[PDB]
């Protein structure tokens, strides 16, 4: 997964992909 | 009162942003997340 990936999906999707690892801070800076 | 000012003078694209302001049969995307509501306006949720 790289950010050609990221952009891809919405945001909603992005924070359900990565809702355990990361806490959307900076998930919502990548 | 806007969005029937629009109708009427038929900015289409502008007056279903402005039906969009109150209700939406889509839900709400509020900070990227989906809403469980339809109806903008607290009053027209819960009757007052």
């Amino acid at each position: 997964l790289l950010l050609t990936n990221i952009s891809f999906m919405s945001f909603s999707e992005f924070r359900h992909r990565t809702s355990g690892t990361l806490t959307w801070r900076e998930t919502d800076f990548l | 009162m806007v969005f029937q000012r629009l109708l009427q003078e038929q900015n289409f694209t502008e007056s279903t942003r402005w039906l969009r302001y109150i209700w939406n049969p889509a839900g709400y995307s509020v900070q990227g997340e989906m809403q469980d509501y339809y109806w903008n306006v607290r009053p027209l949720e819960e009757d007052t």
